[PDB]
Order: C-alpha cells, then structure tokens, then sequence
C-alpha cells in the first residue's frame, strides 16, 4: 500500500537495508496503535474543555501527556554520575579465605530446597 | 525450509487448536484474519504463564515452579482457576495431534570413509582427523 | 551535513531525525553531547592560524562557540597529515586529551618488572591446590606449543553450529579446550565437551552424605553417571543470551541477557545460581577475571559493573561512556578493564578507585570486539569499521592499525606466546595477522606517525562458507578454535 | 482443596492443545516440563480463556450466529477491558 | 506516511472534517515512531549476527520504548496480555479474507526441524585451506602429469571398484563418486575410462561390466560440484548405447537384468534430457535418432525393444504426441512374431516386452486425456490390444490417484 511504501522509506533513511516482510506490517499496526490512542485521549481533552471541534491544541495536549507515561529514557548523565561518585567512594572489602562457594546472602540467592508435589 | 519450519511447526499447531476450539459448542467456517489474531492471542497468553510463573519462583528462590506458582500467577491474569476442573471433563474436549519430524530417515548416510595423515602434537587426539 | 566527512554517515542520519526540542530531552547521547566538551587536539603552528582569525572581532561569535563547546588541545610538533586524522578521530567528544593519557598504568604481569602491580593491589584470591593442579597439565599442553611466527601459521579447527535456527549470540571456549558455550536467541545457554568426556553433573547430597571426604579421589566419586550428556541446555534467561564466560577453574559459566540480569551457572551441578540485577536494560557483554573473583558487565544503561560473586550489588560502576557498554574485558593482571563502546571510543578503567586512566579514540563504528596482549602492553580493539586498531597502554598511541576486513570485527585474539593477533568478521573470513612485527618499534606529540603496514602484516584470510566469525580462541598448543553458527 | 484433587486425575485426559504445543511456549519463557500434569492445567487454563471470549462473542453475534467477526470480538472483549484492534491495511 | 491514508483511518473512526494541518500532524509522529523502532530493532539485528531484521526484532524494540508488542489488539488493562508478543499476525495484502474452520484443522502440520548440534572441521591446515565439503573450495623440462599420486591412486582405486568385484566395494566407489568435491580436473579420465569402456565392452556384450558403468555414469551425474556438460557430447552414445544395442551373450534369460540396465541407463539419459538443455541440440537430436530407430524396417528386436523404451519416458507430452499414429504397426509387428511359428530366435520375448511396455504407456496417455468411460470395448477402436486389462490399469492409476 502507500502507507506501506513510506514505511520502507522510512527504514531505507535509516540505513536499514536488509529487512523481514511482517517489520514494516507491524511498524504500521503500532503507527496505527499511536494515533488512535492520541485522537482518543484528544477527544476526551477537547470535552473537558467543552469544544465540539478538536483542534491543534488537544493533539497538542494529547502528545505530551502521553509522551510523558508511554516512552522513557535511560537515567541522565548528572543522574548517573551521582550515584557513580556515592558508590565508588566505598572501598573494596576484603576476602575471606575458605569462605567456600563466594555467593550473597542465601534470601538473595536462588537456592532453596525446591519442593514439587507428590505424584498420587 | 526447514529454518521458518522452526516457527511455523508450533504456531500451526496453535492454528488447529484454535481450529479445533473455536467448532467445539460453535463456528464453522471462520473469516482468516479472526484465525490469526486468535492464534496470536493464544501463542501469548502461554508466553505470559512462562514468564510470569518463572518470575514467581524465583522470587521465592527457587528455579522450577511448583502449583502453587500457577495459581498465583492465573490469578494475577484473572483467571478464576476454580472452573478448570469443569472445563477439562468436557465430552466435546479434543486432542490437536503435535506437529512431523523433519528427520524422519535419521540415518540414512551411507557416508565417505578416508583415512590418511596423522596429528602434530599441538593438535590432541580429540580433534578431527586430517582428511584424505 | 554534506560537506562532513564520510565516516559521520551513520552520525548524521541521529542529528537528521532531532528536529524538536522534546526529541533531543529523551536521546540522553546528544543530550551529553550537548554539556561535554569537544577536545579537537590541534598543533601550534594551525592554531596561531585559528586565533589570528577568531580573536579579532570581525567573526566574534563562531569564536564564542568555540571558546564555550570546544575544548582545544595543543601539542607543539608537525601538523598532522589528512590519513594520520583520518586514523584518530570518529568519536563524539572526540580525540581526548593527552592529560588523560599520563597516568601511571600497571600493565605488567603478576608472578621482576617495574610496570607490574604488587599481589595486595587488588585483593585477588588464594590459588587452591585444585588450581594448582590445573597449571600443571597446563605447562604439559605448553610443552608441546608450537611458535606461530610468519612461517609457521596455525591450524584453524572451526566449529560451526549447525542447524541454529535460534539465532546463535555468544560463544565463550574455556582455557582449555575443553567446553564450548553457546548463548542463543531463544534464552538458552548450552554447554558442549569437544573432549571425549561427557558433561557430568555432581551427585545429589543423599549420595553425597554416604560416602566420605578426603578419600584423595573425591574429584571422582561425586560425579553422578546417571547425568551424562554431549550436551547442557541451561535454562533461565528471558531473553537472548548475549554475554558468555567460563571461570578459569572450568566451573561457573556467566551468562548475560536482554533482560537485564547476569547469571551464574555452575558446571558441577548445571543449574543456575546466582541472577545479578543491576542493570534495568540489556547487558551486551560480561566477561570473569582471569583469577576467577571478579567479573565485569555493560549493558545498554551507558555503565560496566564490577562483581565479585559475593556480593548482590556491584563493587565498581564504570559510569563514563556516552552510549552502551558494549564490551568489557579483563586486563591479564586483573587490575584494569577495558570497556569499548558505542560512542565509538575505548576506555580502560582502574578497579581502584574506578578511574578512568586511558581514552582510545579513533574507531569510526561501535567496538565490538576487544582483546588484551597476553605481554599486557597492547590492545587490540575492532569495531564496524573493518579496522583492527592496535593501542599501546603504557602509551596508548595505537602504533598499529589493520584494515583488511570489510564488515564488523566481532572477535580479536592474539596467540599464547602473543605471535600472531587472529581476526574474526562478519566478512566471513579468519585473518591472521603479525603480531610481533606490529609492535617491533615499540613521546611529547601524542602519535607516531603510524604506517600502511596492513599489507605486510597478513598473513592469511581463510573466507568461511557462509558462517560470521563469532569466537576465536586459542588452543595452549597455538592451535586456532572458531565457532560460527552457520546461515 | 479441589484444585490439588484435580491436577492428580490428569496423567490421562489428553486436551485440546498438545503438550508438544503447550511445552514449546512454556520452554520459551523459562518454564520447563518436569511433571506432564502441570503442562495440561496451562494447557487447559488458556483454552477456558479462549472458550470464554468465543462463548461471549457469540451473545454479541445472536443480536445481530455462523460467523465471527471483528465487530463481535470488539465488545465481547470490551468488558475484559481489552480493546481490539482492526487491521485496516 | 501519505497524508490521504490518515485521512481514511480518521473518518474510519468517527473523526470528520479534519484539517489538512491536523492531518500532517498526525502522519509526522508516527513516521517518526516507525523510524524511531526501526533504528532500535536494527540493534537486535546488529546483536543478532544475522544481518536479517526478523519479525523478533521489532517485538523486542518495541518492548524496550515501553510499548506492548501488542499488534492488532491493545488492552488498556495491561494485567493480561503484558510485554511478551505473541508472534504478530501471518496476514497477507493477496489474502483470501475467509477461509473455512475445517480447512485449517484437515492440513498437515509442518515438521520440527532438527534441534541446534556442533560439529566441527577444519578452516585450516598449517596455512592451507581443504577441499573439504564444510569449506568454500636446449631441452625443455621434464613435465609432470596435473594428478597427484595420491589423486592417480585414488583413480586406480575407484575405477578397480567400480567394475564390481565386491558389491560394497562399488557401493561406497558410487558414493565417493557421487559426493568428491575435488572430482574435477580427474573428469576427462572417467569419461575416456567409461567410453572406452562401453565400446570395447560390448565387442562381447558383458552385461554387468555394462551396468556397473552405466551406475558409475549415474553417480557422476548427480555430483553437484562438477562441470558435466564439457564432456556430455562423449557421455550421451555410452548411456544411449546399451539400452538399444544387440546382446552378444544371451538375449533370452539376462534379458530382464538388461530391462533393469535399460533402467538405469535411461536414468543417465533422463538426465541428459533435462539437464545440459539449450535449444536445438541435445534432446531433439535424441529424439530424432528414436524416431529413425522406430520407423526402422525389420529392426532387431532388442534394438527395437531399447529404442521403445528410451523414447517411452520422454515424459508427458512426447508419448502424447509420438505414440498415438504407430499402434497399428506395433501390432503387425506382434501378430507377425506370433506367427512364428519358430520360438528358437529372441524375436517372441522381443515383442513381448515391447508390447507390455508400450500398453502401461497407452493407458495413463487414456487415464490422463479423457474420463474412464466405456472402458470395455471402445479400445477395440485402437486394434484390441491392451482392452479391458489397459482399462484395469487405468483403474488401478485412478485408486492411486484417490490415495494421494
């Protein structure tokens, strides 16, 4: 289709030549996915705000507050290299030398007994 | 081809389940893209009691999970696991059989016997050995 | 962006699609591009040029821009020329300075050398008689090595996967040739013996209690002959196994994932062990010591952790790199780790005090393979590009480079005497390249001019049917091992 | 408890989706095959799920029977509170 | 994305009279997103080693933006259906739209492949790569032959095989030389050694030195690596010769042992007729020579009974148009054997074999042209001769045909 056609255009911008015929047909259900849940939270905006008409402004409202839930971000760097200088200033600890198998506390760890049901 | 074989050996056995349970007490003849999505609802709802099962286990730190995992984890799908054991007496309750074996002869190689040439001793003797 | 040069291609299409403000607050790479500093080491004698035209208050605000996003970097000597640029820039923050790469590094060997770190350094662990059991059939299999050398060039055994049609993601060979892993797209890891011996597991501890310790054999009497296979499928990940590394005492297979955990099998009883979640995001490479303590992970969240298999939270956060982690490797001596990354530069940082000691920049794509001279004086990174940069540590002025492949290097190794640096692509093909005639010359100007030696230091391609060169390892009697998953 | 009485009359009583089919998407997300019986009641657990939205479908279908379309699962899942999506490609 | 197509999708929905600025905003931001999961799921792709972009990689970008890889269906109550895909939908543009639910059921499933195992072989050899089947590959001086010793060794050791002594001895020679990748460059010595072979190998007609190198021609035919069609000019009167020639021994007894020759040989031949084909030259060349042998007069009748076979299986069409205006002839020739009243001379086996050959083609020639109507006696419209047995024949074809 057409929308299909930009679709491997849109791929081919970004240098992605090789590619499966079902990418670009479900890059179009979550393209469709997107706006029909932009223009269904916009139509519950502009009825808040009581106008029959909605204009630029509830897509606008609409993007934002979606954009502000659905797509997140790795931690920043000032984020990042907080935590970095308040974990790195801990030294090192020593080892103990016969400790045996080196593992965390047994609650962190995944070994326990591991029981299954009687087979009756 | 035997590579998209891989997939296509379970999903279109997920294709006649769904075949097979969309006739019991119901349709015949069912349009094909209400087919796939049904298959493809089904393909991850056992996808969702796998991860969420092994999630459950391992929080309690264990590796394989017992019943008392699933039904944790059916009822934090919404499940109401109690009408199972109805629903698996059915007399309408089909088998979809699994789906051929690529490998049906398994040794059907008469095979190219060539012995010559031995191993310098950087190679051990578990290594193959130097052909013809 | 047209007149830019051709190895920003990829660089460019990222800057293409930001054309929004909200667009740019969510990328987290452009965003600390944004506040760093472009280093852009430059000579005196084109600077006097630049500060002849930017001081005078004709131009008055492109030299405000420069004086506020770019750092400059002067060293007094030639002006470099066009292919000696072209070998040393590519990265964002590019082309770091020479401050950075003064630092005193320990790059010398444990047991005298100078450049060798003392043993309480980093608290490495106590050598077992179990360990030292294995250096003596150790010694044995060198006993018998062959030096590579130009003449004598090695054997390759590869050893392709077959069917795979979960897409093969990690391969990690023990010391010994011996075990094979192999990280898959289903979220399996899968141990194999290439040895005639077949993978046992321990006895369970009812068998255990009935028979007694320190029968000077117990080695052998705990391992169940009921649970034999060619084959371990390990079982876990929920998500495809991108990480793969044996401990050096052949037990403790780690495993890394899409899901954002590390894991730790063991290989005497083949279950899981530990699941170490520090990263939220995929963690691309861990790699344990070469003592078997520690071991390091980077992930997608821009950081490389530091374990101990002691510990649930990590011991050092590796916290520099502006884009993923996408490999992380072990110095020979344990006291510093190499991670190259995404942002197309190579750092190596101290396990005190997390510091970050050297920044080796010139790959013009994601480094995606690293590895260490077995001298512990050089590096061998590979990346996108096709080209093998060979680095100096106590120097880091990357006196080499190799640019034979065509596609991305995926994995490096040099041989056990450090004879031969062999290469691994996506080209199909297995280079082997001189590794004594690289580094044979080996400051006050940060480059040594290096030369087109690629042609002279291959020395053999060996083209691969159809299989990319995920794995190189080296047998202890200089013998080539590969692994591939045949398409 | 019936639950536990019910899961232990399941070494026979073969269901609709094959335990090679049910094991393979349990094999995929970590869940692996040590007793059959478990497979069956994960096996039997979704095909009640599947049963219920084709047994409400069809009250959407009897208002306005012999085919199922998108426009019967667009209500018979909205009171699930998943909202189906059609394909308009 | 074309602007008109958003316009389709909105009042699809219940969204009219939307402005052609609200609808380059919609068809911006998820353009946007498509490049956006695009260039993430060619991260799984890089970190796949598979340069492919599998239907995976989007199920897994998508999940890493925090967006269900949900396609066709979103639940807005997430509780069910959470980040774990369910394989997208195997929906097609050519699609029928409706298919019936028994369909779907009666199908055969398709098979399992075989599970991931580890074989290894060898890149290399001290430098030097093998030509294994796991890898890619004034006097003047005294000239060396382009074999090696080991190589001319290998050819006294599959030619002294292949000629039969011991029957596992030739079958492994068969198999070696239907699989030696580096067969080649020792080619021109099997095809003189075959040729020569047949020629001074039926100045006394010795069967099996004839059916050994007609399975020796039969496994250099199926050997993907070699070039064949150089030296399938010397190949073609071999393979051909020993299915039509005279039999110097007895014709009588090892008749059916030379039918089964017969056999094998037209495997050869079926080859040449398929493969090495350009226009022209090879197979009307063959067929012409078939035609002559037929239209021959007072023909010997093994000359006869090869050359019937060998324009026998020519395939669908050649005995649909070659066979049809000659029935009359084949049944003189039948009444005259008959005759006799003589039976010393080979002649009576001759024409019994032909006569039964060329009947089973003449009854699926009727089972494929035509309904199986009147299967008693309209083929004594065609002299007689095959009748209410070709009809049986027929019948039984029709019972096969139910079966698949």
């Amino acid at each position: 289709p057409k929308d299909a056609q930009m679709m491997a255009q849109i791929l081919k911008d970004m240098g992605i030549t090789e590619y499966e015929p079902r990418v670009i047909n479900q890059m179009l259900e979550f393209a469709f996915r997107y706006v029909t849940t932009i223009l269904d939270d916009a139509k519950i905006y502009s009825s808040h705000a009581k106008k029959a008409t909605v204009d630029a402004d509830d897509v606008r409202l609409a993007i934002q507050c979606r954009a502000d839930q659905s797509f997140t971000s790795p931690p920043p760097r000032d984020f990042l290299l907080d935590i970095a200088r308040q974990r790195n200033q801990t030294p090192l600890p020593l080892i103990k030398p016969y400790s045996g198998p080196r593992l965390p506390p047994d609650r962190y760890c995944l070994t326990a007994p591991n029981y299954r049901l009687k087979s009756l | 081809n035997p590579a998209d074989n891989y997939h296509l050996a379970r999903r279109r056995t997920l294709q006649v389940v769904v075949s097979s349970l969309l006739t019991e007490a119901g349709f015949e003849s069912a349009e094909k893209a209400s087919v796939e999505t049904l298959t493809e609802m089904l393909q991850s709802y056992i996808s969702e009691i796998g991860r969420s099962a092994k999630s459950y286990c391992e929080h309690t730190a264990r590796t394989q999970p017992t019943l008392s995992d699933i039904v944790v984890t059916l009822v934090e799908m919404g499940f109401n696991v109690d009408t199972l054991p109805a629903y698996a007496k059915r007399s309408q309750r089909m088998v979809i059989t699994a789906p051929p074996v690529t490998n049906q002869p398994v040794t059907p190689k008469a095979l190219t016997a060539g012995q010559n040439r031995p191993h310098p001793p950087h190679i051990p003797s578990h290594f193959p050995e130097f052909p013809d | 962006h047209g007149d830019q040069e051709c190895y920003y291609q990829d660089d460019l299409r990222v800057l293409s699609s930001l054309t929004k403000k909200e667009h740019m607050k969510g990328n987290e790479t452009m965003l600390d591009f944004r506040t760093s500093k472009f280093v852009l080491r430059i000579s005196r004698d084109s600077y006097q040029l630049l500060k002849r035209h930017l001081q005078e208050k004709q131009n008055n605000q492109i030299w405000n821009i420069v004086q506020e996003h770019l750092y400059i970097d002067i060293f007094d000597g030639m002006p470099r020329s066009k292919q000696q640029i072209d070998a040393m820039v590519g990265s964002l923050a590019g082309e770091a300075k020479r401050e950075a790469n003064k630092s005193k590094v320990f790059f010398g060997l444990l047991k005298q050398d100078p450049n060798a770190p003392p043993q309480n350094r980093i608290p490495l662990p106590e050598l077992k008689d179990s360990d030292k059991l294995d250096k003596i059939m150790n010694m044995k299999e060198t006993t018998k090595r062959v030096r590579l050398g130009p003449d004598c060039l090695p054997s390759i055994c590869f050893y392709t996967f077959l069917n795979a049609y979960q897409g093969l993601t990690a391969v990690d060979v023990t010391d010994d040739s011996s075990l094979i892993a192999g990280g898959f797209a289903d979220s399996t890891v899968r141990v194999w013996s290439v040895t005639p011996k077949k993978l046992r597991s321990v006895k369970q501890a009812s068998d255990l209690s009935l028979i007694d310790k320190e029968s000077d054999d117990v080695l052998e009497r705990i391992m169940d002959e009921k649970t034999a296979s060619e084959l371990k499928i390990l079982y876990g990940h929920s998500g495809p196994v991108y990480g793969a590394s044996f401990s050096p005492d052949r037990n403790y297979l780690l495993s890394s994932s899409e899901d954002g955990t590390v894991r730790l099998w063991s290989l005497q009883t083949f279950t899981c062990l530990v699941g170490y979640k520090g990263h939220n995001y995929p963690v691309w490479d861990t790699q344990f010591s070469p003592y078997g303590y520690y071991f390091v992970s980077g992930g997608h969240d821009r950081v490389a952790r530091l374990w101990a298999t002691d510990h649930y939270q990590p011991l050092r956060i590796f916290a520099g790199h502006l884009a993923d982690v996408n490999c992380t490797r072990f110095h020979p001596n344990s006291n510093y780790v190499a991670t190259g990354s995404a942002d197309r530069t190579v750092r190596l940082w101290d396990v005190l005090n997390g510091n970050c000691v050297r920044i080796f920049t010139g790959h013009k794509g994601p480094i995606h393979s690293l590895t260490f001279s077995p001298n512990g004086r050089f590096l061998a990174t590979g990346a996108t590009d096709g080209r093998v940069l060979l680095w100096d540590i106590g120097h880091g002025l990357m006196v080499g480079e190799l640019k034979g492949h065509t596609d991305t290097v995926c994995s490096l190794r040099f041989s056990r005497d450090g004879e031969i640096l062999a290469s691994g692509s996506m080209d199909n093909t297995v280079r082997l390249w001189d590794a004594i005639k690289a580094f044979e010359d080996l400051t006050a100007t940060g480059h040594i001019n290096l030369p087109e030696n690629s042609q002279e230091l291959l020395l053999g391609t060996y083209m691969t049917k159809s299989t990319p060169v995920v794995h190189l390892h080296f047998t202890r009697r200089n013998l080539v091992l590969a692994a591939g998953a045949y398409s | 408890t019936p639950l536990v009485d019910f899961l232990m009359q399941l070494e026979d009583y073969t269901p609709t989706i094959p335990d090679a089919v049910t094991g393979y998407y349990l094999n995929r997300a970590g869940f692996e095959a040590s007793d059959p019986r478990i497979i069956r009641l994960i096996s039997l657990a979704a095909q009640k799920f599947i049963s219920d939205i084709a047994n409400d479908a069809l009250q959407h279908c009897k208002m306005k029977k012999y085919t199922l379309t998108m426009e019967d699962l667009t209500p018979a899942l909205s009171e699930y509170g998943i909202n189906v999506k059609k394909p308009h490609y | 994305l074309p602007s008109e197509s958003m316009k389709v999708v909105a009042e699809s929905m219940g969204i009219a009279q939307i402005q052609e600025e609200t609808c380059q905003l919609l068809t911006d931001e998820v353009s946007y997103r498509i490049k956006e999961i695009a260039q993430d799921a060619l991260k799984f792709m890089h970190m796949g080693k598979r340069q492919k972009l599998t239907t995976s990689d989007i199920d897994y970008a998508l999940k890493l933006k925090n967006v269900e890889p949900l396609y066709g269906f979103h639940a807005q109550e997430f509780i069910p259906f959470r980040f774990a895909s369910g394989g997208g939908r195997e929906l097609y543009f050519y699609e029928e739209k409706e298919v019936d639910l028994s369909d779907i059921i009666n199908t055969p499933l398709p098979r399992v492949p075989l599970d991931v195992c580890l074989k290894a072989h060898w890149l290399s050899i001290e430098g030097c790569q093998p030509a294994i089947p796991e890898n890619p590959p004034r006097l003047k001086p005294r000239s060396i032959h382009e074999l090696s010793v080991e190589q001319q060794l290998y050819y006294k050791e599959i030619t002294e095989a292949c000629v039969g002594s011991c029957e596992a001895k030739r079958a492994e020679a068969l198999q070696s030389i239907a699989t030696d990748p580096g067969l080649y460059q020792m080619l021109p010595r099997f095809s003189t050694f075959i040729s020569e072979g047949v020629r001074v190998n039926v100045v006394q007609n010795n069967l099996a030195l004839l059916i050994y190198l007609m399975r020796m021609v039969k496994a250099l035919m199926d050997n993907p690596t070699l070039y064949l069609e150089k030296y399938v000019h010397e190949l073609i009167p071999a393979v051909m010769t020993c299915i039509v020639s005279r039999q110097l021994c007895l014709r009588p007894d090892v008749d059916n042992h030379w039918a089964l020759r017969d056999f094998a040989a037209r495997l050869v031949a079926q080859i040449c007729k398929h493969f090495s084909t350009t226009t022209n030259n090879i197979q009307s060349r063959i067929t012409k020579t078939f035609t002559k042998s037929w239209v021959d007069e007072k023909t010997p009748w093994t000359t006869r009974y090869g050359s019937i076979a060998g324009l026998a299986e020519l395939g669908h069409d050649v005995i649909k148009t070659l066979i049809l205006p000659r029935l009359q002839q084949e049944g003189e020739r039948i009444r005259s054997v008959l005759d006799g009243p003589v039976l010393s001379n080979i002649d009576r086996i001759g024409a019994d074999h032909v006569q039964s050959l060329l009947l089973k083609h003449c009854a699926p020639v009727l089972a494929k042209l035509r309904p199986p109507p009147d299967n008693q006696d309209a083929y004594r419209a065609e002299f007689g001769s095959l009748g209410p047995l070709l009809c049986s024949q027929v019948v039984k074809a029709r019972a096969q045909a139910a079966l698949q």
